[PDB]
RNA sequence: AUACGUUAAGUGGAAAAGGAUGUGGAGUUGCUUAGACAACCAGGAUGUUGGCUUAGAAGCAGCCACCAUUUAAAGAGUGCG
């Protein structure tokens, strides 16, 4: 999903910026997110 | 949802905010409290939106504090009406706000829960805010 | 290894045992006589039994005591404990009575010492809300 | 606590040239490689021991310095022990067999699948299930492993097509 | 660091009165395998035996500086020190040896400890 | 042009609530060569799911007294089940 205010949802989630756009990644596909 | 039992005048000037708050800058009734970084109008509905958000998450706990009782009406002319031809009517009420003022207070609550209740209130309030704790020199 | 609570007085019908140990390759006909042997000393009680499974289809079993804290209801003299323990101290039991209970649980308990066996039971008596005196 | 400061022994026989600027032509029985290196890095050769040193503690240099050692270690091992990546096909009618250097893949698509290995790489097929891509280049073997994976993206509902050995594809419940 | 001193001073008190001891590797140290040893301690005695796996070279070896100066060689890799209080030595050397032979944790081929001024060969 | 820096996006040369291991400084503090964060090899509690329950659900329907022992260590429970 894409929202301006990306946030971690669970402990497995990790914040990693990529190509100037912050992305949260998790073992669960639903928690995957990108800002902008 | 808080409104005055009576007011001396049906309508008042909007005023001009400036400077540091006249008082109430230092929290003390509660262990922790929200503190505005800037100043802006707050409608009565916005205040009710904050307290409801806290009562659910807090569950059992100490009473919510509210240092700020709204008193200044905001005029609301009916739509499409032409300019002038008399002042409008007070659709609601707005508390005066100054920077550094303690918008709300909380006490008797654990340190972890306290961090969240102040945070959810920060979203309902357009003004930017910061975490604050009691000082005891003292 | 599949633990089961086979009754001491009976061991034969399929629905309690049956296929559940029959898929283990266990020869049900040869062991049912054994369940009725050593457990005859404590007939009428539901005795749990560990079941190790050797590759050679040999088997050795270990019987156990009836479940803990059930005895505490008897020493208290009350059929059932409080739903609100400590907040509601419905019953009381002497420390010496606890000694009689802990000794019965010794083969089941892994406790190193009788004095330690006391402390183990003490954590169970509090669950009933019973005072330790 | 750090990556590139660590020493790298050469088991042998692996010679390492120090030609500018900067090219490292590792050599040996299995093959040769020439990794690119920008001048700011400083490679040195202790006896049977490769070494790397950081010009400064600056954050940009901190990133590049840890990469140069990891690459050189990947290089020497491919010149010696080599590398391989298994691929566990799963299904019923799925199967695979070589036709010359080309690797035919009887993937469930009606269209036949074929993949041509690049030079210096070979793909034996010991069994219809397992797949092994031998090669001296980890960057290339992992690339070919991806290209083979591209033929069939794994299905979460059921084990099918390419699958790393071992890896747990997420379970799904159909209805 | 005061807590670390309690780790040191207390164990030394046992070694000053210690009689015998044996090497035990920590690899594959299943909890069930430990209980089989702990029950044997219950027969030989009670709490008097010690398992303490405080086997850092910076830890237990410093305790060995006073007595038992043979631990320097045994110090690398996993260890499980044991100490005796009373109990005339006999089965303690033998009981652990029987366990490792039937799977359950590598014996380390018994590196050995203090008895005289020797190492290998449990009796 | 000179000297100390900062910025990497073309910001400079267009705003916000909110979000982020962006980066440069300052301060406070936990642990730390009687041993730290990463690991990679070790094990995971004993009576016990323990009370009150829901057909049964034992780390987990959920409400909790959530006890004490084995001890190198582990909550009668962090979590995917």
């Amino acid at each position: 999903k894409v929202r301006p205010s990306v946030k971690p949802i669970c402990e497995k989630c990790k914040v990693i910026r990529r190509k100037g756009k912050v992305m949260v990644i998790c073992e669960n596909p639903k928690h995957k997110q990108k800002q902008g | 949802m808080l409104l005055p039992k009576r007011v001396k005048y049906r309508r008042e000037h909007r005023g001009k905010m400036r400077g540091r708050a006249k008082g109430g800058t230092e929290v003390h009734f509660g262990e922790f409290g929200i503190q505005a970084l800037e100043a802006s109008w707050i409608t009565n509905r916005q205040i009710e939106a904050a307290r409801i958000a806290m009562t659910r998450y807090m569950k059992r706990g100490g009473k919510v504090w509210i240092k700020i009782f709204p008193s200044k009406p905001y005029t609301a002319k009916p739509l499409e009406v032409r300019m002038g031809s008399g002042k409008g009517a007070p659709e609601g009420w707005v508390a005066v706000v100054k920077p550094g003022k303690v918008l709300f207070e909380i006490s008797g609550v654990s340190e972890e829960v306290a961090r969240e209740a102040l945070r959810l209130a920060s979203h309902k309030l357009p003004i930017k805010t910061k975490f604050v704790k009691r000082e005891e020199i003292g | 290894v599949v633990k089961l609570q086979i009754p001491a007085g009976k061991a034969n019908p399929a629905p309690p045992v049956g296929p559940a140990l029959g898929q283990a390759g266990v020869n049900i006909m040869g062991f049912c006589k054994e369940f009725n042997a050593r457990t005859a000393d404590q007939a009428g009680l539901i005795i749990p039994v560990e079941i190790s499974v050797y590759e050679d289809r040999s088997f050795t079993f270990i019987t156990k005591t009836p479940p803990a804290a059930v005895l505490l209801k008897k020493a208290a003299g009350i059929e059932s404990g409080s739903g609100e323990p400590n907040r509601n101290k419905v019953a009381t039991v002497k420390r010496d009575k606890v000694r009689e209970i802990a000794e019965t649980k010794m083969p089941d308990l892994n406790a190193a010492d009788v004095e330690a066996a006391m402390r183990m039971v003490e954590g169970t008596a509090r669950s009933m809300g019973i005072v330790i005196e | 606590s750090r990556v590139g400061k660590k020493l790298l022994e050469i088991p042998s026989d692996v010679t390492v040239t120090l030609n500018d600027n900067n090219t490292v032509a590792v050599k040996g029985p299995k093959g040769e490689l020439t990794r690119t290196f920008h001048p700011d890095m400083e490679i040195k050769v202790e006896d049977n021991v490769l070494t790397v040193a950081r010009p400064s503690d600056q954050k940009e240099h901190r990133a590049l310095h840890g990469t140069t050692r990891s690459l050189l270690g990947n290089m020497v091992e491919g010149v010696s022990k080599g590398f391989e990546r298994g691929l566990e096909l799963v299904g019923v009618g799925y199967r695979a067999s070589k036709s010359g250097n080309k690797l035919v893949l009887n993937v469930g698509y009606s269209h036949p699948v074929e993949i041509v290995p690049e030079e210096g790489i070979e793909i034996e097929v010991p069994s219809q299930t397992k797949v092994v891509v031998k090669g001296t280049d980890k960057e290339r073997v992992g690339a070919i492993a991806a290209n083979i994976r591209a033929v069939r993206s794994p299905e979460p509902y059921k084990g099918k097509g390419i699958r790393y050995e071992g890896e747990v594809v997420r379970r799904k419940e159909g209805k | 660091a005061i807590e670390t001193k309690k780790v040191v001073v207390e164990e030394i008190a046992s070694k000053l009165k210690e009689s015998k001891s044996t090497i035990i590797v920590d690899y594959r140290g299943l909890n069930v395998s430990e209980v089989t040893e702990l029950r044997k301690q219950l027969r030989e005695a009670n709490v008097e035996f010690k398992v303490y796996k405080n086997t850092m070279t910076r830890r237990a070896v410093e305790q060995a500086e006073l007595n038992g100066l043979n631990d320097f060689l045994t110090g690398p890799n996993a260890i499980a020190f044991s100490t005796e209080d009373v109990v005339a030595p006999a089965k303690v050397l033998n009981d652990f040896a029987k366990n490792h032979e039937a799977l359950e944790i590598k014996a380390g081929v018994i590196e050995g400890k203090v008895s005289t001024v020797e190492e290998v060969k449990a009796l």
